[PDB]
């Protein structure tokens, strides 16, 4: 309606709540898989039957320009010895009018890897932090 | 870390010259055994029967001015002459321990008054105040009394300084030689426990409830009761538990700062302080700068959270271990030769 709203994939908002990680910059790898399992019946040639098993979500990427803020996200990786938290996190995509398209939410995190930034004589580009996340599911 | 430091009278052998010896053979090869009743040969025995495998001897006396202020039970700095006193000790940074045998012998031969051997133990503790590693052990009059030391430590010496230990009753030793009992002044023995201690546990535990082997009875046994009146003034003591032996009990060192109380956290800093300024030797070099000061910070720390590794430090997680701050903060650009500041933490007490 009205020459439609189509999505698109510069406009964003990227988020973790909790620990003061703040506002991320990109995001990548958000997919949801169901391990299907294969049975060959043995009396019938022409195809193998598929039956469902279980979901699984996979983990996500998320960079930012490297910002004196990068102490928390040190610290909250570094705080599995005495005890974690997870907040609650949001993947949303927009449109250039900031009205929401489809908003999504991990309903517990945890980090898994922190690709620190690659420092380099000759390239001109910005540093840019990889903050790997885990997942448990989607939030409704 | 565990070697000892002795002064005493002891016939024969090189006279106000701190040699170095590492078995009990090697004393008597140098100064007699026992003979004429000189009590550093006995306490020497007992610390090397008590293990530690170092010890520094100061003979100063000789057989027989048989005991005076520096001859005798030697008491002058020698004026810095690096050859009399305790000035012999200054030149030596490895003794971590020093000890009185003699000091009161002549108390008990009355050619020292008890006013005079008060201030020789105030001597030895400046010496002890003054290098700041070592840790001095002292010795209180024979047969005292219980309810008369504890006078005796509030109102003749009143030592409160944060190197020094104490440890009241005496010990009825046993001489292999003749198997007669004698009565002799525990600064050798307890001195062999602290030389177990790290080469068993490490500093971190407090010297206290070792066997004080090579003992066999205990003049003026100290009953619980009285000992509580004892304890937290900053006197030690030692008693016969029965069917465990002779045991050492209490770790108090002989300061009245409600910080450093017990024994083994002194025992520790001196080892914690001696261990960096061994590693971080830069010195009359690399230029005093923003960059310096960042370098610093991260030496002292790759150690201090490797100090954590093996415990002895408190916070389930190095961040909250230690508390280091050597930024441009500390340093003014006032500071042009006095810099290169830093501060640093250790806890780990005992009970």
């Amino acid at each position: 309606m009205t020459r439609k709203d189509p999505g698109s994939s510069i406009w964003f908002s990227l988020a973790i709540d909790g620990e003061s990680l703040g506002y991320f910059n990109g995001c990548e790898g958000l997919s949801t898989q169901v391990e299907v399992e294969q049975r060959q019946e043995g009396g019938n040639n022409g195809f193998v039957w598929q039956l469902p098993t279980r979901v699984t979500y996979s983990n996500i990427r998320l960079t930012r320009p490297l910002t004196p803020d990068t102490a928390k996200v040190a610290k909250w990786i570094s705080s599995v010895q005495t005890g974690i938290q997870r907040p609650t996190a949001q993947i949303s995509a927009l449109r250039a009018d900031g009205s929401l398209v489809a908003r999504w939410g991990l309903i517990d995190v945890l980090p898994v890897s922190w690709q620190g930034p690659s420092l380099d004589p000759g390239s001109a580009s910005v540093a840019n932090e990889v903050l790997e996340i885990a997942h448990h599911g989607f939030t409704d | 870390t565990s070697v000892a430091a002795f002064v005493g009278l002891a016939p024969t052998g090189p006279l106000n010259e701190p040699t170095l010896v590492t078995n009990w053979t090697q004393y008597v090869a140098a100064f007699g055994d026992f003979t004429g009743g000189y009590y550093l040969a006995h306490s020497v025995y007992g610390f090397f029967n008590n293990g530690g495998s170092a010890a520094y001897v100061v003979r100063v006396g000789g057989s027989a001015q048989a005991e005076s202020a520096h001859p005798g039970p030697a008491q002058y700095l020698g004026d810095s002459s690096d050859r009399t006193g305790f000035g012999g000790l200054e030149a030596i940074d490895e003794i971590s321990m020093v000890a009185v045998p003699d000091l009161m012998a002549a108390y008990q031969r009355g050619a020292i008054d008890l006013e005079a051997v008060k201030a020789v133990q105030l001597g030895l503790i400046a010496h002890c105040e003054l290098m700041g590693d070592r840790v001095a052990i002292i010795d209180p009059p024979p047969n005292q009394n219980a309810r008369q030391i504890r006078v005796w430590r509030q109102e003749t010496a009143g030592y409160d300084s944060k190197y020094a230990a104490l440890y009241y009753p005496w010990i009825k030793s046993f001489d292999p030689a003749t198997g007669q009992s004698r009565l002799v002044p525990p600064s050798g023995h307890v001195a062999g426990i602290w030389a177990r201690n790290d080469s068993e546990r490490g500093v971190h535990k407090a010297p206290a409830n070792e066997v004080v082997r090579g003992a066999v009875d205990l003049e003026l046994q100290i009953t619980r009761g009285e000992q509580d009146l004892l304890n937290p003034i900053g006197v030690n003591c030692i008693r016969s538990f029965p069917g465990r032996g002779i045991r050492v009990w209490g770790a108090r060192t002989l300061s009245s700062d409600p910080a450093w109380r017990y024994l083994n956290i002194r025992r520790y800093f001196n080892y914690l302080e001696e261990s960096i300024l061994i590693g971080t030797q830069w010195v009359v070099f690399e230029p005093n700068d923003h960059n310096l000061w960042a370098r610093i910070r991260r030496n002292v720390s790759a150690f201090l959270v490797n100090e954590w590794r093996n415990g002895a430090l408190f916070g389930q997680s190095p961040d909250q271990a230690y508390y280091v701050k050597c930024d441009e903060e500390t340093n003014p650009p006032e500071s042009v030769d006095l810099g290169r500041v830093v501060c640093e933490i250790g806890i780990a007490p005992v009970k």
